């Protein structure tokens, strides 16, 4: 199951 | 014994073609078992294992939208990346990232990772502690702060204890019988003259699972790190790996070589020779 | 900034003249992704080759699997031909039962 967290950089 | 789960992205911008292509693809060890591509006709998180085929549609349908998020915020990423770089709308560039979690035989975290680069240089990586940054430049520290100040290595450690943890344990359930299974190398030695005084020595392994395995050439009970020829692991096409190792030998010594093979999958070191 | 890519061409069993296999093209340590592959018999492009998905190593290097169903026989010579950012002209690996 992929990472449901928001990465912006 | 012990277990990994890694997603890998890659989301490559292309100007004047459109735009950035983002692929993503799951791991469980060396078994792919997902992938999601921008460019598919229809782009879905599609199964690559038949073990997560029984998995509902919930979990593809969840799986899909978190994609088409995700490759949303990479293409934003990649628009701050070429500022962050003074870079031009011109160039073609590539933000990968590798992340998930490792667990022991108990099942339990040994270790998360979380690491992004930006043209195939290290750009952050979130610290074994899963609450800090490693930051590889100025423009990554940029990344960092806004980071620190969203507290996403707070919700990344969230999900590499929990989530990550849970269904990777789950998956190594339901791929029991593939998953948990190491299939030991094929091995050989085969010998080829190459003048009237050398000869090669190959030492061969094949079906092989996992990847990870150890190959060398020893001389009078001496590794032979330097003279031998190693040739990078690779797939088969049907889950299983292929690997090499090669050392020049004089003529009439070929005796003194011995090749080593370690593999999860042997209960014990193989030691063998060119049998003539 | 760029990484040249490693080939590799052989077989998915030991070759058996006669006998159906897999021929493989792994292409390895590579950097940008975009990558030109083609397996060849005789000198000619084989269609219908299939691919792995785009993936990478640690070291953010990318690789691909490129594979056909194929029939070894003493007569047939197989390659691999790959062309890449890095490289001036494409560059052909043949195809060695014994690498």
């Amino acid at each position: 199951l992929s990472s449901p967290v928001t990465k912006s950089f | 014994g012990s277990h990994s789960m890694r997603y890998f992205y890659t989301a490559m911008s292309r100007p004047g073609r459109g735009e950035p292509r983002f692929i993503a693809v799951g791991y469980v060890d060396d078994t792919q078992f997902v992938r999601f591509d921008s460019d598919a006709a229809s782009p879905r998180m599609a199964p690559r294992a038949p073990w997560i085929e029984q998995e509902g549609p919930e979990y593809w349908d969840g799986e899909t939208r978190n994609m088409k998020a995700s490759a949303q915020t990479y293409r934003e990423n990649l628009r701050n990346a070429r500022g962050y770089y003074n870079q031009s709308e011109a160039g073609s560039h590539i933000i990968q990232v590798m992340y998930g979690c490792d667990v022991g035989p108990d099942g339990r975290l040994l270790r998360g990772h979380d690491q992004s680069a930006y043209d195939g240089k290290d750009y952050i990586a979130l610290n074994e502690d899963l609450s800090s940054w490693t930051a590889a430049d100025t423009a990554a520290q940029i990344t960092q702060r806004k980071w620190e100040a969203a507290r996403v290595a707070e919700q990344l450690r969230a999900y590499l204890e929990g989530l990550c943890v849970e269904w990777l344990r789950r998956y190594l359930e339901n791929g029991k019988e593939t998953l948990q299974r190491a299939d030991p190398p094929k091995t050989h030695v085969t010998h080829h003259p190459i003048s009237d005084h050398e000869a090669t020595l190959r030492c061969w392994a094949l079906g092989f699972y996992p990847a990870e395995i150890t190959l060398t050439w020893q001389r009078d009970g001496e590794d032979q790190t330097q003279d031998t020829e190693l040739v990078e692991t690779r797939p088969a096409g049907d889950r299983t790996f292929q690997k090499w190792a090669a050392v020049v030998v004089p003529s009439g010594e070929e005796q003194r070589y011995t090749c080593h093979v370690q593999h999860e999958g042997l209960p014990k070191p193989l030691t063998l020779r060119w049998e003539p | 900034i760029q990484r040249t890519p490693k080939i590799q061409v052989y077989s998915r069993h030991p070759a058996e003249n006669g006998k159906s296999n897999f021929l493989n093209c792994y292409v390895s340590g590579f950097h940008p992704s975009d990558i030109e592959v083609d397996l060849l018999k005789n000198g000619e492009r084989i269609e219908k080759v299939e691919h792995s998905d785009l993936s990478f190593s640690k070291d953010w290097s990318f690789y691909l699997l490129y594979y056909t169903e194929f029939t070894p026989t003493e007569k047939d010579e197989y390659a691999c031909r790959v062309n890449h950012v890095t490289l001036s002209q494409p560059k052909i690996v043949k195809w060695d039962r014994d690498m």
